């Protein structure tokens, strides 16, 4: 069934990421990315601590329901 | 705080 991901900013949101267990965290990070407005080489993705990958799933990462999603953004220079 | 629900279907 479909897997609920919780993504959260440096503020308040809470957006929750409904995806098959199957489904590429990068077509995850890209969605989010999108949805700001910047490219998906400005911001990062961590899973708890590790970075998510960019061939990283969430069957892949033992990820499950209701779990957690950090994104951080590239320091400038 | 605010909650938005996204779906995501790949193809195999």
């Amino acid at each position: 069934d479909h897997i609920n991901l919780k993504v959260a900013g440096q503020d308040g949101s809470v957006v929750q990421f409904k995806i098959k267990r199957h489904t590429p965290l990068s077509k995850l990070m890209k969605a989010y990315c999108e949805r700001q407005g910047l490219s998906m080489r400005q911001i990062r993705f961590r899973f708890d601590g590790q970075p998510i990958n960019e061939t990283d799933t969430p069957a892949q990462l033992e990820m499950e329901d209701e779990d957690t999603i950090d994104v951080f953004q590239q320091q400038t220079g | 705080n605010n909650r938005d629900p996204i779906v995501i279907s790949d193809s195999p």
